[PDB]
């Protein structure tokens, strides 16, 4: 922060589009606007700053708009250290020897498994292309992923430089990712893809190899890879995985900042429960590129769930949807129950109620996503504010019991709530998570 | 003799006891006594007596009694004296047994009580009275639950409840008005240098794990509702809770506020995230930030100071930066220099920036901060020798907003920060 | 390159849960799990299922068709998944004695215990309710009637860690699980307590909370991930004990999990979202320092065992 601020020529002139030479400071040290923009810096200063403030890890970019995905970036092993920046992708393997009926049913899961959840779109985002020896149909299936309409990104995995000038045209303008740099064939591979600059795949045997193989790439003067971990067994592969990870980070080496890829489709031999497993290992193990064998809603509801709750930030607090929240049938006549979206106390909350037994629609007012007494003390979480999300919500009509509870710690607002809300009748429950269903049973 | 304590489980009133029952409403035509108030003279207090004094469970009633009341809902004074004796009771706690006693009232059906010292006032409502509810319940819930809560400082304890309008007066100006005074004076004047343990709080860390609070007489904890008194008294009641003694020995920088045991018990707490920690100062080692902290203190280089700005301030700050975007980086327990979190009372403390300084350095504060510690910051910097009028040569919102405008002003105002070593 | 050189001067605990042949043994390990590359793992991570003491009710249909003419006598239910599945340990929940339901005495849920705990060779984790006041009151019968299996009492809170410390490893020399909510704090708080009451490490193990995927599961990996590295990489004594987790008793209330297909069409099958919920759940939190699980369907054991031992092996 204040380090670099040594170096910056201290004019305030607005030029890097932040107000003060401060401002501009602070937030290059955290990596968001980085050095370019400031033109006024002196040479002598700027080399210095350049690789000072370099990321120990390089964020890779693939896709197009819409299917725009940022890969590494990460500056801390484990979250609660720092928040873990971008998070890892998904990836349904597709293999040119493979029968039409079974291509289909590959593409119509990704376009089955669609949902929302906490207001982020989850889906399959890249479609990993193999080569297994049949050129003629590999561009084919190339063509026909294409025209199926499922907004993907593409992952072309090659090894066949012959081949790879052919495929990569049809997706060269998706911003491909493009795998099968390997020991004798990557001068060939980084000349196809340092013109259009895609990111480019790496694979060696062990980590010695690949630490040489990456050198190489480097010397050229390409620095956009994705590397592969690579091993002949889940052991290995999970080895290798965390090694790149902690020589980038621990070790503060470049050579290994950059994502990984992994392939949990060959190392689980297509076994969904175990696919599964690994993808949970690796999304908190370090793997940025996770390809699998299929994608259904028994994998993808643990493993897009867990993923939105590894790769949020620990600073800000993890916050539900607002409105009315109805528990098991939602009907006309029933109790209510207030919380103050931490989405936590909710999952507590929830995680008490989720018994179904006695049907209550919990009402969340807008508290600030803070827990319950911090936003009293914030004064976000008042007699106010619980009255007029009353008024918001509307919850006089879906249900007719005036029976209203509250949280049990929230204990002055008992009586100020009564005189806001003078026909609900308002209970006054205990603060221990405990104590939810004794009141619930009414 | 063998040191052994009866526990009491049940409250012995008649009318239902729960701390639910607190934050109720008594309808203002239900009342049946109101003592207190600007109406009439009630106060509360809490003493640290002599085993002698106090004799275990002794409620006394001093003055007519609630059923002597039978008109229409009327005001009486109320005098509760509370007297405590314990092995390891001292005078330091007091207050806090005095602050559970206000919701140890309100916790009672039909008895709601608000205020503090000789500000309180207590309604009594029908319900309670016609269920036999007396001025002698009074004493009856206060000993049950200060034996339950202070089990480990508190032996015997007195209640008398005084009702009678000469002895509420006389009994306030001997026992009342006098410790009054010892309070605000053991506040006020209390200073590291007198005290020789530190205390360090970590209850912040359950979302800023690298963070430690060392809490010292004129450095309260950065939420502000933390002081060196209250930790004192923590540690003492929970003494596996949050606040632990600090103890104030190697002193490797003393104007900096540096000492060998500090940094041994900040690694140790925050698990070896931060090792070297500074407490009078905001470039070298500073101390970490949470996120509960109101106001911050950022460093401008070009005016030789730092500016302020609290949470409620809604716009930007002379250094590019607002509130939301400065705490971004500060809070979440990183060692981040320049840049401070802290409370509202620590502004016009004498050890505010101790190491850069001291409090002159200040050169911007929101107009609404400015006025609310006008008064004490004046005080302190008249220390500095100074003119007293500090705040008024402190630049503003209303003033200006930009680097170079308010620099201007600085010039003009002969700030004493401009004139001092550079800070940077 | 440089090998990273990761060197951890604390060492996790061993307790041993159980008597004969199938006792196990916890912790022990002086890296991060399923670190073979950087020392010493002291002992695999045990997986146990979960029984119930009553019919269970609100079980999934496949899980109930599994177990059709056990599931009505627990006697019979625990002899028929140690020799079916051959658990490491099963856990036995007294759901017939919370008060929020079916509530029972605690003479009555204690000769279940003692039933069960005789008829088995494995080790037997008895679960008790939610409610810290009848937890008190249970283990204290429980353990008495369940002398000289040496089983694993859990669910001993701040709250009545005195009363289930004191009629648990104390009294009939059993082990304790010190149960805390998410946090290292409150983790390393409850340790102490029980190292003052007179409970050494070796004695009780951990529980630093457990959560379904998606629900709360952060809090409860961050609180792993700190715990670890406390007591390896700062030495910290007071956490140097094994953590148990139970999965089942989260990972399969979900919605995601509990839905049929008449419920949710779209979601395909139920006995797959419930296998993959809890296997999900399973893995992340064995990856993050946990030293033994509790399961509940037995496909997922299979899984969790096959990746227990690709990892290690
Ligand atoms: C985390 C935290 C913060 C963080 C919150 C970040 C986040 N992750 O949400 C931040 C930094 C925002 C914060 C700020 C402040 N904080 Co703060 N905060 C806390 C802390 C550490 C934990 C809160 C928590 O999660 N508690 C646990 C949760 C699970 O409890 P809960 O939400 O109440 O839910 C339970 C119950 O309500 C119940 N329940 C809920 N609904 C229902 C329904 C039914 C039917 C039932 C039966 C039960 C039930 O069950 C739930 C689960 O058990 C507490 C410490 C403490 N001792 O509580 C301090 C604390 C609450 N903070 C406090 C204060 C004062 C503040 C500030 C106002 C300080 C200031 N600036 O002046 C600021 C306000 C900031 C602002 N924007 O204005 C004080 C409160 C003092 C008071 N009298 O108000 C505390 C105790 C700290 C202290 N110094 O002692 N804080
Ligand atoms: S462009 Fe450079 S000199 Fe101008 S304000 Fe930004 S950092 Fe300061
Ligand atoms: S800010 Fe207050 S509550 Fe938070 S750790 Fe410091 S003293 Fe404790
Ligand atoms: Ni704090
Ligand atoms: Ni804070």
């Amino acid at each position: 922060g204040l380090n670099i601020f040594k170096l910056t020529p201290k004019k305030n002139c607005k030029d890097c589009g932040f107000p003060t030479c401060l401002a501009f400071s602070m937030k290059v040290a955290a990596g968001a606007v980085e050095i370019g923009k400031c033109p006024h810096m002196s040479d002598e200063a700027m080399e210095k700053l350049a690789e000072a403030t370099a990321p120990i890890m390089k964020t890779i970019t693939i896709g197009k708009g819409d299917n725009e995905y940022k890969l590494g970036g990460e500056t801390v092993l484990f979250r609660h250290e720092k928040t873990f920046v971008n998070r890892n992708r998904f990836a349904v393997a597709f293999s040119d020897s493979m029968d039409d009926a079974e291509v289909d049913a590959k593409i119509q899961h990704i376009k089955d498994v669609d949902y929302v959840r906490i207001g982020e779109q989850m889906k399959t985002e890249f479609a990993a292309i193999k080569y297994a020896g049949n050129k003629d149909k590999y561009l084919a299936l190339i063509n026909k992923i294409k025209a199926s309409g499922v907004k993907v990104a593409y992952a072309l995995v090659c090894e066949d430089v012959a081949v790879m000038k052919e495929a990569l045209p049809l997706v060269k303008d998706e911003n491909p990712l493009v795998y099968g740099a390997n020991k004798d064939n990557f001068k060939e591979m980084v000349e196809l893809v340092k013109g259009d600059k895609l990111a480019l795949g790496v694979k060696a045997d062990g980590l010695e190899a690949l630490y040489g193989l990456v050198e190489e790439i480097q010397k050229l003067g390409y620095k956009n890879l994705v590397l592969d971990p690579g091993g002949k067994s889940i052991k290995e592969a999970f080895e290798n995985t965390v090694q790149i990870r902690r020589i980038n980070i621990e070790g503060q080496d470049r050579t290994f900042g950059y994502p990984s890829i992994i392939f949990l489709d060959e190392l689980t031999k297509a076994d969904k429960f175990m696919e599964v497993a690994l993808s949970t290992l690796f999304t908190l193990k370090y793997g940025s590129l996770l390809v699998l064998s299929d994608m259904d809603y028994s994998r993808a509801l643990p493993l897009y769930s867990i993923r939105q709750n590894v790769f949020t930030d620990p600073q800000k607090p993890m916050t539900v949807d607002l409105g009315i929240h109805g528990i098991n049938n939602p009907d006309e006549n029933s109790p209510v129950l207030c919380t103050v979206d931490f989405a936590l106390t909710y999952f507590l909350v929830s995680g008490e109620v989720e018994r179904s037994k006695v049907p209550v629609w919990m009402v969340i007012p807008d508290a600030g996503g803070y827990s319950v007494l911090t936003s009293w003390a914030a004064g976000k979480f008042t007699g106010a504010a619980i009255a007029d999300e009353i008024k918001k919500c509307g919850i006089a009509e879906k249900t007719k019991n005036r029976t209203l509870l509250i949280p049990g710690k929230v204990a002055v607002l008992k009586g100020e709530l009564e005189e806001l809300l003078p026909d609900w009748n308002i209970v006054i429950s205990s603060t221990e998570a405990m104590f939810i269903p004794k009141l619930l049973k009414e | 003799a063998r040191n052994i304590k009866i526990k009491i489980t049940e409250i012995p009133i008649p009318v239902s006891f729960a701390a639910a029952f607190e934050g109720e409403r008594i309808r203002k035509n239900d009342m049946l006594a109101e003592f207190g108030g600007n109406k009439t003279k009630a106060w509360e207090l809490v003493m640290c007596a002599d085993q002698g004094e106090v004799e275990d469970h002794k409620i006394e009633v001093i003055g007519p009694d609630i059923d002597t009341i039978d008109k229409a809902p009327g005001r009486m004074p109320l005098g509760m004296l509370i007297k405590v004796s314990g092995t390891n009771m001292q005078k330091d706690f007091e207050p806090v047994l005095e602050r559970r006693l206000h919701y140890f009232l309100n916790y009672i059906e039909g008895v709601m009580h608000v205020g503090q010292r000789n500000l309180t006032w207590v309604r009594i409502g029908k319900e309670a009275f016609e269920k036999g509810f007396r001025l002698k319940h009074f004493g009856e819930v206060i000993y049950a639950k200060m034996l339950d809560e202070f089990g480990s400082v508190v032996d015997k304890c007195e209640v008398t409840i005084i009702t009678d309008p000469g002895k509420a007066e006389e009994l306030e100006g001997k026992y009342a008005v006098p410790r009054y005074k010892e309070r605000d004076a053991r506040l006020e004047s209390l200073v590291d240098e007198k005290v020789d343990t530190f205390y360090s709080c970590n209850l912040c860390q359950s979302f800023a794990p690298a963070h430690v609070c060392i809490v010292t007489p004129e450095r309260l904890g950065l939420c502000g509702a933390v002081s060196w008194l209250d930790a004192k008294a923590t540690l003492e009641l929970n003494p596996t809770g949050p606040c632990q003694a600090v103890p104030k020995e190697g002193v490797v920088d003393e104007n900096l506020g540096i000492w060998e045991k500090v940094n041994e018990t900040v690694s140790k707490i925050s698990q070896g995230a931060v090792t070297s920690v500074t407490l009078y100062s905001i470039l070298q080692d500073p101390m970490t930030s949470c996120g509960c902290f109101e106001c911050i203190t950022g460093i401008m280089p070009e005016a030789n100071g730092v500016v302020m700005v609290n949470r409620e301030f809604g716009a930007t700050t002379p250094l590019g930066m607002t509130f939301g975007e400065l705490a971004s980086m500060t809070g979440g327990g990183v060692q981040t220099p320049g840049f401070m979190g802290h409370g509202r009372q620590f502004i016009a403390s004498k050890k505010f920036m101790k190491g850069e300084g001291g409090l002159g350095r200040i050169v911007w504060m929101p107009k609404e901060l400015k006025d609310f510690v006008a008064e004490k910051l004046n005080k302190t910097a008249k220390e500095l020798y100074n003119i007293d009028n500090f705040a008024d040569m402190i630049c503003d919102e209303t003033i200006a907003t930009e680097s170079e405008e308010v620099v201007k002003f600085l010039e003009e105002k002969g700030h004493p920060a401009l004139k001092m070593d550079p800070i940077m | 390159f440089k090998k990273p050189t990761q060197k951890f001067s604390g060492k996790i605990g061993e307790v041993e849960i159980g008597t004969g042949e199938k006792a196990l043994k916890l912790g022990g390990e002086s890296v991060l799990p399923f670190y073979t590359f950087d020392g010493d793992t002291g002992n695999t991570p045990k997986v146990g299922m979960e029984i119930l003491d009553v019919y269970p009710e609100d079980w999934i249909d496949p899980l109930k068709d599994i177990y059709k003419d056990v599931a009505k006598d627990p006697v019979k239910w625990a002899q028929f998944v140690e020799e079916k599945y051959s658990p490491d340990f099963i856990c036995l929940r007294l759901i017939s004695a919370d008060p929020n339901g079916t509530d029972a005495a605690p003479e009555d849920c204690a000769k279940t215990a003692k039933a069960v705990v005789e008829a088995i060779k494995t080790p037997l984790v008895v679960a008790g309710t939610g409610n810290h006041e009848k937890d008190a009151k249970l283990f204290e019968k429980v353990a008495q009637e369940t002398e000289g299996h040496n089983i694993l009492l859990m669910s001993a809170v701040e709250d009545n860690y005195k009363s289930v410390g004191a009629a648990g490893v104390m009294a009939y020399n059993d082990k304790v699980v010190a149960e805390s909510s998410v946090d290292i704090n409150l983790a390393k708080q409850i340790n102490i307590l029980m190292n003052q009451l007179g409970i050494d490490n070796t004695k009780f193990v951990d529980n630093v909370g457990c959560a379904a995927g998606g629900y709360g599961y952060e809090y409860v990996i961050s609180t792993l991930d700190r715990v670890k590295l406390a007591a390896l990489g700062q030495d910290d004594k007071t956490l140097q004990v094994p953590i148990i987790s139970p999965v089942s008793f989260e990972a399969c209330k979900v919605k995601e999990a509990m839905d049929s297909e008449e419920d949710s069409p779209q979601w395909g099958s139920q006995e797959d979202r419930t296998v993959s919920m809890e296997v999900a759940t399973a893995s992340g939190v064995l990856a993050s320092g946990t030293d033994a699980v509790i399961l509940r369907h037995p496909k997922s054991v299979e899984v969790i065992r096959n990746f227990i031992k690709e990892l290690l092996g």
